[PDB]
């Protein structure tokens, strides 16, 4: 029917990995080919679903997160790789048709800018006299130390507590280009399928 | 204000303030040690005299919660550790007095020179100049000039201040509730805790003396062959056949080790020893797969990865810029969840059984991370290091070795190459049971005024007869002071803590390997692809403090006490192979020949 552009994945500065940015989208004609093209695709890692298929189907939602994330550690965003990623950052859910991209982002990509230091978060719990209560994260939302982690991280394991939660982060600089992650995920209609590819 | 519910205030201000001051005051010691500079070293200092400041009021204020009114069990075991002062109990000047002593006698080891009678302006320090005399040579007299030297040199200095240091310490060890300063040592295996796995400081004593007796009818036999291949080296004249080994003779300094005996008293002297570090230089393993092959160990019994900074924050080889690093093994816990090695690791088979003891360090470090700040330790001060060495009794077997193709496919386990690696883990590990047995007991009797000040020095070489079997070549008298020629008597360290974890690492052993369904000897087992014997390491390694070390230690084994049984059945073979090589021969000693007589 519509475009559903990809603007704001082209723009401005993609955040790091616990404050993912959404872009869920509905009714239009899509094209991932002209989504892909324009990066060095380094994985293509997909769950109940094919790449090949995939970029022509018709379905009812469209699920795309998007976050800076260094290609390095593309064995910490794998399912069964209990490490401090998919506890306290992000936790990739399962339970739906589902991908996974690893970008190489080149600089002729001019309109996206490039951010001083990749961040995760190492730990995230509730202090107490009996020690630290873990507040792990649930399949697909986002981390419960949301509103303490967005004051700004200025070197590696400051913490910051407030009240009952106790956050705290990890920063390592940027060498060369930029490497992105997209976790693009669908899910099938049963009366009406509005999202159905351009052609 | 019901005083546990205060109590718990108290501990919850505390854990919450004590997390920020601990990691500056340890990442100020990580940018030191392997960046030894000047302004590290004054940033060392102003970062960890801040929280012992912090720590020191923590515990004036935690002084006025009697601990008979908490009814709680994790809120009692942390204000009676926050009451547990220590040395800051005494008057302001008494306190400037026990420093001055305790650093003059520290000064004292450390610069300490022999000066040989041939030549006066030539002389040795001890290390590296006087541990290659005392641990290469074959000669009777440059090695007792080198043993006469040191203790006439160290000992007449350390004799007088060895004895303030007894009267303050019976002081401190006095304003803090205890008897003497041997209960203030002994107090870490204290235990009043939920019922039946109740442990006295009193109970140590009889416990230690009666593991011993389980462990001496094996080191009389190791005293009568090593006593022989003595006796054909150096002649039936200087060395007897029923009597004790003179102290000299035992390639070490002290005699703790017997290690540097093994070129003599090798059972069969043409067979050799596995080594892979050929193996590991011809297959091009550099100074990383070493550590990422210790690492696949962990992850195949059932522990944890390492985490991703680990591999970019540690410091894995010495490095080619201008920082001097001191190179020592350690492995650091920061604080706020960074776990860092620091290591000079070079191609050889003894970093490569050094990665798997750091390792299992950090491992027992990255699990009881969710204990609150003074329940982070082992159960007592043996627990750490019996699990850092249980993974270097199975990373060196020959066959963890055959499925890293470090060694031949066509193996053949070659029967005399079990005695002759038995001996040589014998010699270290049964050599150091009486001499660590010993000190202590001296030591404790000492201390609470068991043995008085005018026979140290006879007491002394009264008790290293009857227990290690060991004579002196040369008359002493009571201006000498002999324990205080070792770095842990001079330094004020407790000795204790390496006699139980050579106990607790067969305990450990015995049962991963009866978990892991091994039939055979105890000496080749192999935790590896066995996650039966990781999912019950791993409850013990998420304990912390939090539970006592009789409860912790029945969780695995399944007896709450310390037992010689699994050392025995570990050196199994070589006993039964002893008994028919001292055939003969006098097992045992006689304490009344001397070599100056
Ligand atoms: C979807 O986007 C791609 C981005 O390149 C458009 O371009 C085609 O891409 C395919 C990929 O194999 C090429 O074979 C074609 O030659 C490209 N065509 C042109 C004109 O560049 C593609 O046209 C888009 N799809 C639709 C339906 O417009
Ligand atoms: C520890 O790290 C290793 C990395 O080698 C993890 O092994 C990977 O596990 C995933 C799980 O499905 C597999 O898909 C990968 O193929 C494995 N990697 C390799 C190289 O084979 C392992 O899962 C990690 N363990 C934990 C507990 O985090
Ligand atoms: C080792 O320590 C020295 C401290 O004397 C470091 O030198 C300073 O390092 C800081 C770190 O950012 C710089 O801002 C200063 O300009 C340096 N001053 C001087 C006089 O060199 C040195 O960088 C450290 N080395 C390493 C490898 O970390
Ligand atoms: C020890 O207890 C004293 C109270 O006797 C604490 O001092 C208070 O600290 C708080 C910090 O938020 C201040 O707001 C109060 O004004 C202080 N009161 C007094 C009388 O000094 C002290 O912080 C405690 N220290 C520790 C390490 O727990
Ligand atoms: C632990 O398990 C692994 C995997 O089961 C073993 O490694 C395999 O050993 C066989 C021996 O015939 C080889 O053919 C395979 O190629 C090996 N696979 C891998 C991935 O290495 C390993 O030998 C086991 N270790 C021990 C000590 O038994
Ligand atoms: C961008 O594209 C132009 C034309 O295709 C090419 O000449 C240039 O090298 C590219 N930039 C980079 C950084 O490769």
């Amino acid at each position: 029917t519509q475009e559903c552009d990809f603007t704001p994945m082209l723009t401005g500065t993609p955040p790091p990995i616990y404050n993912f940015k959404r872009l869920v989208f509905t009714n239009c004609n899509y094209n991932l080919t002209k989504l892909l093209s324009l990066f060095q695709v380094s994985e293509f890692s997909c769950h109940q679903v094919s790449p090949s298929s995939l970029a022509t189907g018709c379905y009812s939602s469209l699920t795309v997160d998007y976050f800076a994330y260094s290609t390095d550690m593309s064995s910490y965003l794998q399912p069964g790789s209990a490490g401090a990623i998919v506890q306290f950052n992000y936790k990739q859910d399962f339970s739906n048709p589902t991908c996974r991209v690893l970008a190489t982002v080149p600089q002729n990509l001019t309109t996206i800018t490039k951010p001083s230091n990749y961040a995760y978060l190492t730990e995230c719990y509730k202090t107490s006299a009996y020690g630290k209560n873990y507040l792990y994260n649930a399949p697909g939302a986002y981390t419960p130390c949301l509103s303490l982690a967005s004051r700004g991280f200025s070197t590696k394991y400051q913490s910051h507590s407030d009240g009952e939660l106790t956050t705290t982060g990890y920063i390592y600089p940027v060498t060369g280009n930029l490497q992105m992650a997209f976790i693009i995920s669908v899910q099938y209609g049963t009366d009406t399928n509005s999202v159905c590819p351009m052609q | 204000q019901d005083i546990g519910q205060q109590a718990q205030e108290f501990l919850e201000e505390f854990n919450r303030r004590a997390e920020d001051i601990s990691y500056e005051s340890s990442l100020a010691s990580w940018n030191y040690n392997t960046n030894i500079t000047e302004e590290n070293a004054k940033k060392m200092n102003e970062a960890g005299a801040r929280w012992s400041a912090f720590y020191d009021t923590a515990s004036r204020n935690a002084s006025k919660f009697p601990v008979d009114s908490i009814e709680d069990d994790l809120i009692k075991l942390q204000i009676q550790i926050l009451q547990d002062r220590g040395s800051s109990v005494l008057t302001p000047e008494k306190y400037n007095r026990l420093g001055t002593v305790l650093s003059t006698m520290s000064t004292i080891y450390s610069t300490g020179t022999v000066c040989k009678i041939n030549n006066p302006s030539e002389c040795l320090v001890l290390e590296p100049g006087l541990d290659a005399i005392m641990a290469d040579s074959t000669d009777y007299h440059e090695r007792l000039w080198a043993w006469e030297g040191w203790r006439a040199d160290v000992g007449r200095m350390m004799r007088p201040l060895y004895e303030e240091y007894v009267e303050l310490e019976n002081e401190v060890a006095k304003l803090n509730g205890y008897s003497d300063y041997g209960d203030y040592w002994r107090a870490n295996y204290e235990a009043d805790f939920p019922k039946g796995y109740e442990y006295k400081r009193d109970q140590l004593i009889e416990d230690v003396e009666k593991t011993f007796k389980q462990i001496k009818p094996l080191y009389e036999q190791l005293h009568a062959y090593v006593r022989h291949q003595l006796e054909q080296v150096y002649g039936p004249e200087l060395i007897s056949s029923t009597g004790c080994l003179p102290a000299h003779l035992l390639g070490d300094m002290w005699g703790r080790f017997w290690t540097n005996l093994y070129a003599l008293t090798v059972p069969y002297p043409n067979k050799p020893n596995i080594d892979v570090t050929s193996a590991m230089v011809e297959k091009e393993w550099d100074a990383n797969k070493i550590f990422r092959s210790a690492e696949a160990f962990f992850i195949s019994i059932g522990l944890d990865n390492m985490t991703e900074g680990f591999w970019r924050d540690s410091m894995l080889t010495e490095p080619t810029d201008n920082r001097k690093v001191v190179c020592h093994p350690t492995a650091w816990d920061l604080g706020k969840n960074d776990y860092r090695i620091k290591m000079c690791t070079k191609v050889t088979m003894d970093d490569f059984l050094t990665a798997h003891h750091e390792m299992g360090h950090i491992e027992y470090d990255m699990a009881y991370s969710g204990q609150p700040y003074l329940l982070r330790s082992g159960a007592n001060e043996g627990f750490h290091e019996a699990v850092g060495e249980i993974m270097s009794l199975s990373a060196a077997t020959p066959q963890h070795l055959k499925s890293l193709d470090l060694l031949e496919p066509t193996f053949q386990e070659d029967e005399e190459t079990e005695i002759n690696f038995l001996l040589k883990q014998a010699l270290t590990i049964v050599g150091t049971m009486p001499f660590t047995y010993m000190l202590e007991k001296w030591r404790w009797m000492v201390f609470s005024g068991e043995i008085t000040k005018q026979e140290w020095t006879k007491r002394w070489w009264d008790m290293k007869r009857e227990i290690v079997g060991v004579v002196e070549p040369v008359p002493h008298d009571e201006t000498y002071c002999d324990p205080a020629a070792l770095f842990h008597v001079a330094n004020d360290y407790s000795f204790i803590r390496y006699y139980t974890r050579t106990i607790y690492q067969f305990q450990f052993q015995e049962a991963l390997c009866k978990a892991a369904n091994h039939t055979g000897p105890l000496h080749k087992c192999d935790i590896t692809n066995s996650t039966a014997a990781g999912d019950r390491l791993r409850k013990l390694l998420e304990l912390g403090r939090s539970k006592p070390w009789t409860e912790a230690l029945e969780n695995v084994t399944g007896e709450k006490y310390m037992n010689a049984e699994p050392l025995l059945h570990y050196f199994e073979p070589l006993f039964e192979w002893l008994k028919k090589a001292n055939s003969g021969r006098f097992i045992g000693w006689k304490t009344d020949w001397a070599p100056y007589s």
